[PDB]
RNA sequence: GCUAGUAGGUGGGGUAACGGCUCACCUAGGCGACGAUCCCUAGCUGGUCUGAGAGGAUGACCAGCCACACUGGAACUGAGAC
RNA sequence: CAGAAGAAGCACCGGCUAACUCCGUGCCAGCAGCCGCGGUAAUACGGAGGGUGCAAGCGUUAAUCGGAAUUACUGGGCGUAAAGCGCACGCAGGCGGUUUGUUAAGUCAGAUGUGAAAUCCCCGGGCUCAACCUGGGAACUGCAUCUGAUACUGGCAAGCUUGA
RNA sequence: CCUGGACGAAGACUGACGCUCAGGUGCGAAAGCGUGGGGAGCAAACAGGAUUAGAUACCCUGGUAGUCCACGCCGUAAACGAUGUCGACUUGGAGGUUGUGCCGGCGUGGCUUCCGGAGCUAACGCGUUAAGUCGACCGCCUGGGGAGUACGGCCGCA
RNA sequence: UGAUUCAUGACUGGGGUGAAGUCGUAACAAGGUAACCGUAGGGGAACCUGCGGUUGGAUC
């Protein structure tokens, strides 16, 4: 119910940086970022049509740390949403609650971010929540609790939020360790290497 | 067809008939084993096959195929057949179930080991 | 007012009863064609005025018979 | 600036009084992503020059399509030999809803947006001719209306 | 024997406009002049005339653009052998509204934009694009 | 091809009530290629699954209707039951 | 309160189809949905290492619809691929040139009644979230009645001459 | 001798009386069947002679049903244009045959052969006598084999 | 006393599949007698022969 094993073999295998580590060092001083893992790792893949669209759903995955039967019911909330249907499935990710922790800044790694929110350190509006797919409304104030206020990873994690460019639809007060969710992003306030069209024609198939 | 044809003889749906029809609609029956032996299949394959003649509890008699490498089968043995055609063997349209009733699992099998009935090793 | 059929007289050999034939026009339900449809009741006639031919006006009542449930009104043109 | 796709290599083959001559064939499609597609065909004896002809001949019979903001105007049909297809505008977000020899049609050409749906044959070198044969057709308001002696408003 | 005068008369069209004809001519009658009205007013025909007393000739003059017909297809709908009437809230568009639709409605002869208008049905003749 | 209470009529009886519901008499009708009769299968619906749709398949749970209560038959009591 | 402490498997990796090597075997043992694989250099059998896909599940079997425009109403065919009766006449049936009037059955518009609730859909509300529960709408594409419209189709009346 | 249809030229007349057609009914090559005739030539079967490894064949010499007539039955054929009937519309060329108007010359009808344009078609090809563009109605197809077979019905002397 | 339906029956009819043994060589080229259709007769077998029909016959 949760990937458990090695994290650089997933960004390697999708030939990019996920940020699955905190952003310390390196991606390329910790892995051979560029080359897919296993004995087989250095060959050339002749991607057919079909592995280029699931690369991309994978990749979107592994970011976020969903699985599949999660991520297809998004998909489906995303088609039944009115709008673009490739943007809402964004939207509906950003909007989980432990990634909204993480673009804070109180979590390094939306890993760990999760981990924060699962041991009840999280409050939305002023109650404690511990589900990680929880959707974060706009004008919603998340929050550190008192008692996990005093934690070492806490700071660790906000003195490296700043050495990562600053979303624009939050506003997090790193002294106070709460933020507000002021409105869902935009597609352009998100990656642009992420190809949400695959995705959306991957689940026509 | 004009509608007019269309409305007197309507347009009519080809009934598809089972390719197992001895399991009846469920999803697997038991039988007794009434012979076992081997057979060798259709051009242009070669080899000793591994069936058994098995009397299914509706009374159906027919010819399924045991898979994995040896079997502790014998007359009377109490089996239980699934659906599965074998393409090389004359009208063989079942698979016994290998590791339910009677039919023991393969031995020192590794790989795909839900297919044959064989417990995870202790390692 | 009260509800009301037309239609044609097919038999009238029966003691103070006709049958009457009522002509429906319907689409078919899959293939769009309008096509006709004709329903045969049992009608009361009192005095026994039809003949095989007329067109007649019917309307329904209480049961008379096994199968008569309706009863002649006028008669609209005669054979 | 010109997008290129390789849609299908066949190997073929000819027959001679010592034996089998094989052969290879590449069909192609390039397009500049805003209404402008042509096919190439190409035959040689190794796959590499087989490609190489098919682009060549690609680049020097394009067609103009009248798109209309990353999608089609109306709903349109292509036929070529056995090839029947079906072509509809789409919101945006739906994304190419389409069959494989029709999605690398409609990518190089521009459309962003569509529902397709290839009937009969789908050989596909002839359903890309009956793509772009419903492409080349489709019209726009402006020459509806111009060809109509009325104005675009009117039209819409 | 002759059965459907609209369907010989969208026939002539379309058989004329192939063999670039420069106007066609058919035996005449009220529904096909009703027809022709709104060939003219929505510019798919130049013009028509009726000509004659007691066998009345009507003859339309059909026009090219730049050296193509102008009528792309034209198609009936409704038919002898097969009717089709439509509600208001359900008459077709051709062509995505780029073309016409020929609609026979208690008010006359229109097309499919006019007789939404008006908030009517009726019986769909034909389709223009 | 089917049907003699069979189809209709009159009168008596009967039912909470119309009615061949039943009986006597008269008429000779009534149903059927818009599929009667006979044979096989089946509880019906709201819905459910699938499908772009049109359709196709289906009728477990939940709710409406019907039928049955070891098998065949019968009535009694009762506002209401066979 | 205590301590990472109690908690990961299943199928697959020749092509369709995301994922490849070695060793064993040698038309044997075996695999298989199909194409097919196995004959001493097997990415297809079996083990291993590596990988891919799902994950408290994963596979297999059964069954339905889909893909199948492969019963085609939407939406197919019939010279040679399956398919024009050997040729006619003709009842029922289907279809019907042109004009005026009338009718208002088909058709169209509007109203009213009904179309149980649940379900589906939309905007919300409540369980930490979700499933689930729930408020309000929409929908139930139908049927009946009433009042209108009259172009088209039908009926009735009267014609006309171009079909016969 | 009796008799059906088609076409043309001028008019007159009727006033939609029309088109198609499940079931039904009629016609329907050759072979074949029944009864009675006829029988030259031809010729299944059959006989002999050859050929051949054999030769129940092809070839040769013969030859009976049958082919012919009357009446009845049978109802099938690659019964084919492998192309249902009716109507409208859409560039051309060269012929055949049969009408008719006009001044050999110029028109205008019917039927028919070959080529070919657009268009159509998988291609071959079709192409105003469509397989082009449309409408009305009917017949028919739904992988190959089993099989147009079995069983049942109807028809038939078989 | 009928009808219908299921099971079964010495023997028998053809069919399918496999495998290839025996006998020939009917078809595909003018397939060595052009092939095929309907019908009739004959023959171990493919088939042969008569009568009419078709070209979906090569040569000329
Ligand atoms: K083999
Ligand atoms: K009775
Ligand atoms: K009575
Ligand atoms: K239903
Ligand atoms: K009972
Ligand atoms: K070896
Ligand atoms: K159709
Ligand atoms: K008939
Ligand atoms: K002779
Ligand atoms: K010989
Ligand atoms: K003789
Ligand atoms: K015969
Ligand atoms: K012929
Ligand atoms: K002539
Ligand atoms: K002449
Ligand atoms: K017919
Ligand atoms: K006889
Ligand atoms: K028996
Ligand atoms: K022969
Ligand atoms: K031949
Ligand atoms: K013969
Ligand atoms: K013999
Ligand atoms: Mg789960
Ligand atoms: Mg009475
Ligand atoms: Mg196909
Ligand atoms: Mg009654
Ligand atoms: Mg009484
Ligand atoms: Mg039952
Ligand atoms: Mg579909
Ligand atoms: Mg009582
Ligand atoms: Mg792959
Ligand atoms: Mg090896
Ligand atoms: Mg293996
Ligand atoms: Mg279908
Ligand atoms: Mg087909
Ligand atoms: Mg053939
Ligand atoms: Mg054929
Ligand atoms: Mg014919
Ligand atoms: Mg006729
Ligand atoms: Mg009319
Ligand atoms: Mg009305
Ligand atoms: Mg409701
Ligand atoms: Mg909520
Ligand atoms: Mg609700
Ligand atoms: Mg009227
Ligand atoms: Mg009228
Ligand atoms: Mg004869
Ligand atoms: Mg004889
Ligand atoms: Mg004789
Ligand atoms: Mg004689
Ligand atoms: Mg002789
Ligand atoms: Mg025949
Ligand atoms: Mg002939
Ligand atoms: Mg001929
Ligand atoms: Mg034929
Ligand atoms: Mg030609
Ligand atoms: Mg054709
Ligand atoms: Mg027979
Ligand atoms: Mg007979
Ligand atoms: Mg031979
Ligand atoms: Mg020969
Ligand atoms: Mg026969
Ligand atoms: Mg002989
Ligand atoms: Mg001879």
């Amino acid at each position: 119910a949760r990937y458990l094993g090695p994290k650089l073999k997933l960004s390697r295998r999708e030939g990019t940086d996920l940020f699955l580590k905190s952003g310390v060092r390196a991606i390329d001083t910790k892995c051979k970022i560029e080359q897919a893992p296993g004995q087989h790792g250095a060959r050339k893949p002749r991607l057919s049509d079909y592995g280029v669209q699931l690369r991309e759903k994978q990749k979107v995955r592994r970011i976020y740390g969903v699985l599949e039967r999660q991520f297809r019911n998004y998909y489906k909330e995303a088609a039944r949403l009115k709008g673009n249907t490739g943007e809402n499935l964004l939207a509906l990710l950003e909007g989980r609650l432990d990634n909204v922790v993480y673009r804070m800044g109180f979590g390094a790694t939306r890993a760990e971010a999760r981990q924060l929110v699962s041991h009840k350190a999280i409050m939305v509006n002023g109650r404690v929540v511990n589900i990680a797919s929880y959707q974060v409304s706009p004008n919603d104030v998340v929050s550190i609790r008192e008692k996990a206020k005093k934690q070492s990873r806490v700071k660790a994690a906000l003195e490296l939020a700043e050495q990562r460019e600053k979303p624009t639809w939050l506003e997090v007060d790193a002294g106070k360790m709460e933020g507000t969710f002021k409105r869902k992003p935009e597609r352009s306030d998100l990656s642009a290497d992420i190809n949400e069209h695959l995705i959306v024609e991957l689940y026509s198939k | 067809a004009t509608v007019n044809q269309l409305v007197r003889k309507p347009r009519a749906r080809k009934v598809a008939k089972s390719n197992v029809p001895a399991l009846e609609a469920c999803p697997q029956k038991r039988g007794v084993c009434t012979r076992v032996y081997t057979t060798t299949p259709k051009k242009p394959n070669s080899a000793l096959r591994k069936v058994c003649r098995v009397r299914l509890t509706n009374g159906f008699e027919v010819t399924s195929y045991i898979g994995g490498e040896g079997h502790n089968l014998q007359e009377h043995s109490v089996i239980l057949i699934r659906g599965g055609r074998v393409k090389d063997l004359p009208g063989v349209r079942y698979h016994t179930v290998r590791g339910a009733l009677d039919c023991s699992g393969v031995k020192d099998r590794k790989q795909a080991r839900s297919k044959y009935g064989v417990k995870r090793p202790k390692a | 007012k009260i509800r009301t059929l037309q239609g044609r007289v097919v038999s009238d050999k029966m003691e103070k009863s006709i049958v009457v034939a009522i002509e429906r026009f319907v689409k078919h339900p899959i293939y769009g064609k309008f096509i006709k449809r004709t329903t045969k009741l049992h009608v009361h006639d009192e005095n026994n005025e039809c003949g095989i031919g007329d067109v007649v006006e019917i309307r329904e009542c209480r049961p008379l018979s096994k199968t008569k449930s309706w009863t002649l009104v006028r008669v609209v043109e005669k054979a | 600036e010109l997008q290129e796709k390789l849609i299908a290599v066949n190997r073929v083959s000819k027959t001679v009084k010592g034996g089998r001559i094989f052969s290879f064939t590449a069909l192609t499609v390039v397009g500049d992503g805003n209404g402008r597609v042509g096919f190439g065909y190409g035959k040689a004896r190794e796959v590499p020059a087989a490609i190489q002809k098919a682009m060549e001949k690609a680049r020097r019979n394009m067609i103009n399509v009248a798109l209309n903001n990353g999608t089609l105007q109306h709903p349109v049909k292509g036929v070529h030999t056995g090839s029947r297809v079906f072509m509809q505008p789409a919101s945006e977000g739906t994304g190419i809803i389409a069959g494989g020899a029709m999605r690398a049609v409609l990518e190089v050409a521009g459309v962003h947006n569509v529902l397709a749906k290839a009937y009969g044959s789908t050989n596909p070198i002839n359903v890309v001719r009956a793509t772009i044969d419903g492409l080349e057709n489709m019209n726009s308001p402006e020459m509806v209306a111009a060809k109509r002696g009325k104005s675009v408003e009117e039209i819409l | 024997s002759m059965q459907d005068p609209i369907a010989d008369m969208l026939t002539r069209i379309r058989n004329g406009q192939a063999a670039n004809k420069a106007a066609v001519t058919m035996p005449s009658s009220k529904l096909k002049v009703a027809i022709a009205n709104v060939l003219k007013e929505e510019g798919f025909i130049e013009d028509f005339k009726v000509e004659g007393d007691t066998k009345p000739e009507l003859e339309l003059t059909l026009k090219y653009f730049q050296g193509k017909a102008v009528v792309e297809s034209i198609q009936r709908v409704s038919r002898p052998g097969l009717r089709i009437y439509k509600r208001k809230d359900e008459l077709p568009k051709v062509m995505a509204g780029l073309g016409i639709a020929v609609v026979s409605t208690s008010k006359g002869v229109m097309t499919d934009r006019a007789a939404r208008q008006a908030g009517l049905g009726g019986e769909i003749i034909c389709y223009v694009a």
